[PDB]
């Protein structure tokens, strides 16, 4: 969870709403196991 | 400075 | 590092680019909540946009720590601080900061 | 050899030449005495750049400019109590990762007419976190503190804050205004908890002591054109090796605007001041049932 | 060298001669394999008389007959998790004096018609003490236990209790009696807290497993003519180095009367059984907000 520790402070002339781009990764100690079929994307139709 | 840390006969 | 879709609220193709970033703006100074997401790379949610999430989809078990880089894309004159808190399992969604 | 070594300066590093016609050293004369800690030394000045290169305490990390503009209170890093200083015979618990970590208290808003606030320690951390549970459960408490006051403002904003650590910050009252009432401050004023308490008279710090002379105490500036944060690493100071965390505040963190906040219309009017504090080398002894106060 | 060392017996102390025509060791044959821990060894039998000479854990002392009639569970003293066994990268907190101490749960009354009770661990210590606060505040938990069941009765009283430690004591139901309901035990039955839960069918231990065969598990007898207490030092057993203390009970302490309590009229009819347990080498990791369950 990301919380406003103080605020988002801008002067006049700066936009009142900004954006944060979250980039996600894994460290050197990361390890995956037991390879399996993916289910993040599924197709109900054949490939023409 | 703390010193507390086959059966036989 | 791969873009994490924390703001996976929009669904239409016109605003699909809004999924890659989440807004930060001036608040009332009451420790407001900006964004939440689960820290599971293989879970169906924000992490599916990540290569860590996609590659985790091909493996049953994962272990190790995760890097989540939050990059601020406001102005140079935009200042502020954010508390990014990772809750270990057991603790629900925090009500306050 | 013929006199008791029982003066108030025994064990000190200074030899005192004195005159004594009696059995006790405290009967003797005052005699003769045969960077600077009080100037709020920095981490570079204290030689503690190795412990401040990246401030990660517990599972918490603050990102701030290190070393040069980071203040160690009284030139003393927080440390565990030695065997000589400690009197309690039970061995204290040292959680050190569940209680020694940055806690974010609140987000008090800085206004142009703002007077200032104070936070009493460890009363701020009495009822939250594993530190709060250990303070409630244990009679004896000893810890340093790493206070990281944060106030972000734009480059078109102005103002400075005196972020200072006032040890034994005893709160006084107006005494009815006329000074003939002998009033005492309430419990919510003396120990205001995590949300703090606003100063009624910041000039006298609600204690009859000038705000101008507060910089002898470990202090920092949040002059907005230069820095947006104030890191004061604060040791444990008391006349005692340990103390109760529920009815004694070792110090009070003063955050008052010496220079008022000002900005032109159009800039964000909500300038919040966020208080972050990490206990350092926490020590809890005398375990019993948990008590809120 | 030509095969992966990925069988289920890698890292064990026994060499297995096997036959493998494949790349993986787990594809190989079962092969050949090229006091007693399960007999509830005593402290004398375990060679741990130095740690049991007087049982003082934390600020708590139990006075009981040591060494000979004091049982170490599975011949294993509780110990902190090693680097090889541990997977969590954060360093856990080890309070060791605030959480490693004897807690006295309750004083369940033994009757002539009494069936027996079970206590689930560390569910018994979930909501009391600094151990309870650490278990609620931390996701990960690892500790041994020193259970000291106490039952005092006069020399004219008779009866014996099977004080036993049943690891992973999963509670079953009557399944509606007819066995065709697929009922599940409630939360207050599975995790009954400090006050425990009385056994409905002590013969099957409410789990379909006989009470007679419970002595393979670390067990003790409170045969009243011989001993009035049962000390079982219990290590941490899990498939995991750490686990949640709120939704997983590592073991269940069975205290049931195998021999019914009996005495003549005139003797005191209130024979209470007092449960005392000291966590040993407690380890809490994964700190977050406190959660009751």
């Amino acid at each position: 969870s990301i919380w406003y520790q103080t605020n988002y402070v801008v002067p006049i002339g700066a936009p009142n709403t900004a954006y944060i781009i979250a980039l996600a990764a894994a460290q050197k100690n990361f390890t995956m196991k037991l390879c399996k079929d993916t289910s993040h994307i599924l197709q109900t139709a054949s490939i023409q | 400075r703390v010193a507390d840390m086959n059966t036989q006969v | 590092e791969t873009i994490l879709e924390v703001n996976n609220v929009p669904t239409n193709a016109t605003s699909l680019m809004e999924r890659l970033r989440f807004p930060v703006s001036a608040q009332a100074g009451k420790g407001e909540l900006c964004a939440v997401f689960r820290a599971d790379p293989g879970r169906d949610g924000p992490w599916q946009s990540t290569m860590l999430g996609q590659l985790c989809g091909y493996y049953t078990q994962w272990s190790g720590s995760l890097e989540v880089t939050f990059m601020f894309t406001g102005s140079f004159m935009a200042t502020g601080k954010m508390l990014i808190a990772y809750t270990p399992p057991g603790g629900p969604l925090p009500k306050d900061r | 050899s013929h006199e008791n070594s029982n003066s108030a300066t025994e064990g000190s590093t200074i030899n005192y030449t004195t005159i004594n016609y009696y059995k006790d050293s405290y009967a003797a004369t005052a005699g003769k005495q045969s960077a600077a800690p009080l100037k709020s030394p920095s981490a570079e000045a204290c030689g503690y750049s190795d412990r401040v290169a990246q401030l990660t305490i517990g599972n918490s990390t603050i990102t701030t400019q290190a070393a040069a503009n980071i203040i160690v209170g009284y030139g003393e890093w927080p440390s565990y109590c030695s065997d000589d200083d400690a009197t309690a015979v039970d061995k204290p618990t040292r959680p050190d990762v569940s209680v020694n970590r940055f806690y974010t208290l609140d987000t008090k808003l800085w206004e142009k007419s703002s007077k200032g606030w104070y936070w009493k320690f460890p009363d701020v951390l009495t009822e939250t976190g594993v530190f709060g549970q250990n303070a409630q459960f244990h009679y004896l408490y000893r810890s340093g503190f790493c206070i990281h006051v944060q106030c972000n403002a734009s480059k078109f904003h102005q103002g400075a804050l005196l972020v200072a650590i006032l040890p034994e910050y005893v709160i006084g009252t107006v005494a009815g205004g006329t000074g003939t009432e002998d009033s005492h401050p309430p419990y919510i004023q003396t120990q205001p908890g995590a949300d703090g308490f606003e100063l009624q008279h910041p000039y006298v710090l609600d204690a009859g002591i000038p705000i101008s002379q507060l910089t002898v105490c470990p202090h920092q500036w949040i002059n907005l054109r230069t820095n947006n944060c104030a890191t004061i690493i604060v040791p444990y100071m008391n006349t005692l090796p340990f103390d109760s965390a529920l009815n004694h505040c070792n110090f009070g963190l003063l955050v008052v605007p010496i220079s008022p906040l000002d900005f032109d219309q159009g800039a964000t009017p909500v300038i919040p001041i966020t208080i972050t504090l990490a206990p350092m080398c926490s020590e809890f002894a005398g375990l019993r049932q948990a008590v809120t106060q």
